[PDB]
C-alpha cells in the first residue's frame, strides 16, 4: 500500500496512504475508477 | 462533482483524502440527463467492470 | 429478353417491371432494393483519444543537480528543478536547502479508453455500393441476395442472373476526410496525423491502438512543485478528444443529404436514395410461361372506382376482364404514373377483379398491360387527409 | 535454382542502343521508355539478333531475361 | 522561413535547395526522394487460379436408375448414365446389361496451388503516395524518414518538420481494374467475380482462398464412360489461369508509363518519376547559423574551367573566393540551369575552391549564391562521348 | 450552498440546527472555480485562521 | 493555494493573435492594447473558444 502526498487532506497537504491519483470521470455510468496509493 | 473526496475510517481517526477533478456523467444518448434512470432503452455506453479477472 | 431497366435508387419499395419477351408470356418483376449499403474505399489514418499524463515518478537528488535527457516517450516533457525541500512523511528529507533538486518528467500515453472509446480518422475514397436485393420473382417468388453496383457483376443466387448499375448518383455522403466515433460519423476535416494542435482535435494521434508511437501535441508543460513538497505539476490542455464530445458537430446520420444511414461496421452508408440505377437481368427461360397458355384478356374494360391522389396504394380500379382461358395474368403499368400493389391477378373466364395502386396526376391516364393487353385506366382522383407516417410507394411526381 | 541468359553486348549509338544479342534459350526481352509515353516492347528471343532501341533523353530500362533490369542515360 | 518549394518528382537524385531566411545565415537543403511508393486504395475482388476437377467417385447401380440431384458444390456437374457393363477387376460386376446404371458427378474446386500460385483481381482507386525521404540536412547531415504526399502531413523524424505535396501528377499507373500474379502485375480488365467465361480468365473465381463458395464457369460437361468400364469422362476447358500464364499480356513493371516499378507487397508502384511536388519544410531554428558568423564572400569571381554539357557532374568552375572570416559557406544555383554536387564549400581567408556541376544550356548563365553572395558563372560547355549508364543529375532541359 | 446546516450528536439525539445563508466560494483569481485545487499559483486570498491566539 | 487555468495555444497571424483556447473553468480573460487607445476586452471563458 503506497503512501503519497494528499493535496487537501482534511486540513491541508498531508501524506495519506489513500492519496488519490488518476481520477477518471471519463465513463458514462455514474462510475469513476480511482487509484488510491493504498492497496486494499 | 467539481472535486473527488475519498476516505475510510480506521476507527480512531477519520483519515481521509481529497482531490480536484472535473467530473460529469453524460449518459450515452441525445438526452443530457444528470443521472441514470430505472428504465429506458439500452444502448452502447462506456463503463468499467465489476470484476478483477 | 435480358431486361435492361433504368431504375430509381430508393430502398424500401418494389419496382415491379414487366418482361416483354416477344414470343412467350410476359412475367412481372418485383425488384425491391432493400438496402443501399455503400462501403467506400478508406484508410485508417490515426486513432485519437484523450491522453493520460501517466507521469513517471520524479527524481529527487538531495544535494546537487540531476540533468534530464529527452527520452523517446511520446511528448516526453521533462524539466529539472531546484530549490525544493520536499516534505515526504517526515517533514523534508533532503538535508540541503537549495541544492535539493527535483527532476520532473511526464510523457503522454494512450488512455485505456483509447482502445475502446476513441475517435477514428479516415481518408475516404469512393469504393463500391451493395444491396440485399429481394426479388419475389414471377412464380419463383423468392431470392434475397447480396449484390454489387458495378455494371458487369452478376449474382446467380436463386435462379436469375442480374446486373446492376453503375449508378449515376455518385454522391458519396462521406466527405474525403472523415472522423468516426463509435457510431456517430463526422465528415470532419481532421487536421492530420502528426500535426494536431493541442486542445484541438487530434492532440493525441496514434496510428492504431497497438501503435506505441504517436503524436502528442498536448502542450504539456511541467511546473515546479510548490513549497518543498513532492508532486508533479503537469499543466496541460484537456484533450481535443474531451472536447469533440461536448463541443463537437452533429453526425452524418443526422446531417447528411439525400437520405442515408450509417454504421461503425464496414463503414457503409445505408439506403442512400438518390438517382437511378441501370439494372438488367437475365431471367431463367424455364421460369417463362409460353404465350399460348396464359389467357388472352383483350376485349376488356378498365375504370377507376375510387382513385386516391396519394402515396399509399389508395387508387383502385375494377377491370372488366375478358379472358379466353382462366388463370393468372401478370400486370403492370409501363407508364410510371401508376404504381400497382398487385403483380398478378387471378382470372376466371372473363370476370372482373379490382387492383390497388397510387398515382400523382389528377387525371391518371396510365396504360395497364394485363398480360399482353393494354388499356387506359383514365379517371380522376381525390386528395387524402392523414399524412404523417414513413415513406411512399408513389415516387412518380412529375408535371400534373 | 533457376535461369539466367548470357549477358548482352552493349553498343552505343546516338540516343540508340544497338545490341548484338545471343541467348541460350528463348528469352523474353522487354523495356520501358520511362517517358509518360511508355512505348514498351516485348519479344521472345531465341535466335541471336542485333536489335535496336530508340532511347530518349530521360532514360530507358532493359531486361535481359531474369537477369536484373538495366537502365541507361542516353542524353 | 517555412521553405516552400515546388519540386520535381524524380527518385534518385537530391534537390539541394537553399533556405533564404532574412536575418541569419542561409542553409542548403539536400532533398532526395529516395522512393515514390504509391499504395493506391484497392479491394480484393476475387482470387482466381486453375480449377481441379476433383471428381467424387461415381455411383454404379447395377439394375435400374439412380436419379442425380444438383448438389450445391461449385459447378456441380452431374449426369446419370445407363447402358454400361463396368469392367472392374473381375470383368463386369453388375449382372444386368442395360439397367446397369452409372451416375457421374464432378464439381470444381480450388487447386492446392490456388492458395499460393494464384492470380488476383482488384478494383483499384487512387490512395496516397509515400517516400523514405533522406535529407542529409545542413549540418544535421541526416534523416531518412518515411513520409506522405497529402499537403498537410508533417513527419517530425530527425528535427525538421516537412510537408509534401499533394503532387499534381495524378497518373496512377494502375488502371481501375487490375490483375495481380505473384509479382507480375497486369492492369487487366478482368471480367468480374461471378461471370468469367470458361477458358477465359477467371473461369474459377473465388472471393479469397478460404472462401468455399466461388464461381466456376468451366463448361464442365461429363460424358458417359466407354464400353462398360469404370471411369469419369470430364470434358472441360483447361483453365483461364493456365492460359494467362503463357498467352498473357506483359507486366506493368514492363509496360507502364512515366517510370514505375512494382511489388506484390502493399501494392505500391515505386519511383514513379512524373511531375512536381509542392514541398515545404519548417527547419529547426537552432540548426540555423546566425548571419554574423559565416564569412561574407563578396568581391569574388567565378568562372568555369572545363564545363561538360552533360548529366554527370562534369561541369566545374573555380571561384575566386573573397571571404571575411574563414569557414564553411553553403552554395546553390537558385536558377535550375545548374545542379551542383557540393552543398557546402570550406573557405580559408579568401582562397579559391572549384566545385562540380551539370547543365543543359551551351552557355550556362546561372547565378551561384555562395552564402549570400550571388555571381554569374557564365561560360561554355563541351558535349561528352560515353552515354550508356543509369539516370542523370541534370534533369533541367529547357530551351537552349 | 444556499443554506447552512449545523449539528452535533449528543448520543441520544441528533439535535441539529439549520439556517439560511447565501454561500459561495470564488477563489481569488480570474478563474471562477467552484473549489480549491491541489496546485496552481499562490496569490493573496482572504481567509480565516486556524488559531485562537 | 489557488487557481490556474490551462495554458493557451498561441497561433500567429498578421498583426493578429488567433488563440484556440480551452479552460478548466470560467476564466476571465482580458487585454490592454497598449496604445493610448486602450481598447481592452473582457470575457469570462468557460466554453473552449478560438478567439482573436
Amino acid at each position: 500500500p503506497y503512501i503519497a502526498d494528499c493535496p487537501n487532506c482534511g486540513h491541508s497537504r498531508c501524506d495519506s496512504p489513500i492519496a488519490i491519483e488518476e481520477v477518471r470521470g471519463d465513463a458514462h455510468a455514474g462510475v469513476i475508477r480511482i487509484q488510491t496509493s493504498a492497496m486494499f | 462533482g467539481d472535486t473527488v473526496t475519498v476516505g475510510f475510517h480506521d476507527g480512531p481517526n477519520r483519515h481521509t483524502c481529497t482531490v480536484a477533478h472535473k467530473v460529469e456523467f453524460r449518459p450515452v444518448g441525445r438526452e443530457k440527463y444528470r443521472h441514470p434512470p430505472e428504465h429506458g432503452v439500452e444502448l452502447p455506453c462506456n463503463r468499467y467492470t465489476h470484476k478483477r479477472a | 429478353y435480358e431486361h435492361t431497366a433504368v431504375m430509381p435508387n430508393k430502398v424500401g419499395i418494389p419496382y415491379k417491371a414487366l418482361v416483354e419477351r416477344p414470343g412467350y408470356a410476359p412475367v412481372h418483376l418485383q425488384i425491391q432494393l432493400v438496402n443501399t449499403r455503400i462501403i467506400p474505399s478508406t484508410n485508417l489514418e490515426y486513432i485519437t483519444c484523450k491522453y493520460k499524463t501517466k507521469v513517471p515518478s520524479p527524481v529527487v537528488k538531495c544535494c546537487g543537480a540531476t540533468q534530464c535527457t529527452s527520452k523517446p516517450h511520446p511528448d516526453y516533457q521533462c524539466q529539472v528543478f531546484t530549490g525544493v525541500y520536499p516534505f515526504m512523511w517526515g517533514g523534508a528529507y533532503c538535508f540541503c536547502d537549495t541544492e535539493n533538486t527535483q527532476m520532473s518528467e511526464a510523457y503522454v500515453e494512450r488512455s485505456e479508453e483509447c482502445s475502446i472509446d476513441h475517435a477514428k480518422a479516415y481518408k475516404v475514397h469512393t469504393g463500391t455500393v451493395q444491396a440485399m436485393v429481394n426479388i419475389t420473382y414471377g412464380s419463383v417468388s423468392w431470392r434475397s441476395a447480396d449484390v454489387y453496383v458495378n455494371g458487369e457483376t452478376p449474382a446467380k443466387i436463386g435462379d436469375a442472373k442480374l446486373i446492376i448499375g453503375p449508378l449515376s448518383s455518385a454522391w458519396s455522403p462521406f466527405d474525403n476526410k472523415v472522423v468516426v466515433y463509435g457510431h456517430e460519423v463526422y465528415n470532419y476535416d481532421f487536421p492530420e496525423y502528426g500535426t494536431g494542435k493541442a486542445g484541438s482535435f487530434g492532440d493525441l494521434q496514434s496510428r492504431t491502438s497497438t501503435s506505441n508511437d504517436l503524436y502528442a501535441n498536448t502542450n504539456l508543460k511541467l511546473q515546479r512543485p510548490q513549497a518543498g513538497i513532492v508532486h508533479t505539476p503537469f499543466t496541460q490542455a484537456p484533450s481535443g478528444f474531451e472536447r469533440w464530445k461536448r463541443d463537437k458537430g452533429a453526425p452524418l446520420n443526422d446531417v447528411a443529404p439525400f437520405g442515408c444511414s450509417i454504421a461503425l461496421e464496414p463503414l457503409r452508408a445505408e439506403n442512400c436514395a438518390v438517382g437511378s440505377i441501370p439494372i438488367s437481368i437475365d431471367i431463367p427461360d424455364a421460369a417463362f410461361t409460353r404465350i399460348s397458355e396464359t389467357p388472352t384478356v383483350s376485349d376488356l374494360e378498365c375504370k377507376i372506382t375510387e382513385c386516391t391522389y396519394a402515396s399509399d396504394f389508395g387508387g383502385i380500379a375494377t377491370v372488366a376482364y375478358k379472358s379466353s382461358k382462366a388463370g393468372n395474368c401478370p400486370i403492370h403499368s409501363p407508364s410510371g404514373v401508376a404504381v400497382i400493389k398487385e403483380n398478378d391477378v387471378t382470372l376466371a373466364e372473363s370476370g372482373s377483379f379490382t387492383f390497388h395502386f397510387s398515382t400523382a396526376n389528377i387525371h391518371p391516364a396510365f396504360k395497364l398491360q394485363v398480360c399482353t393487353s393494354a388499356v387506359t385506366c383514365k379517371g380522376d382522383c381525390k386528395p387524402p387527409k392523414d399524412h404523417i407516417v414513413d415513406y411512399p410507394a408513389q415516387h412518380t411526381e412529375s408535371f400534373t | 535454382i533457376a535461369t539466367l541468359a548470357p549477358e548482352p553486348l552493349v553498343e552505343h549509338k546516338h540516343r540508340t542502343l544497338i545490341l548484338h544479342l545471343h541467348p541460350d534459350h528463348p528469352t523474353l526481352l522487354t523495356t520501358r521508355s520511362l517517358g509518360s509515353d511508355a512505348n514498351p516492347t516485348r519479344q521472345w528471343i531465341e535466335r541471336p539478333t542485333t536489335v535496336n532501341f530508340t532511347v530518349t533523353g530521360e532514360g530507358l530500362e532493359y531486361t535481359w531475361g531474369n537477369h536484373p533490369p538495366k537502365r541507361v542515360w542516353a542524353q
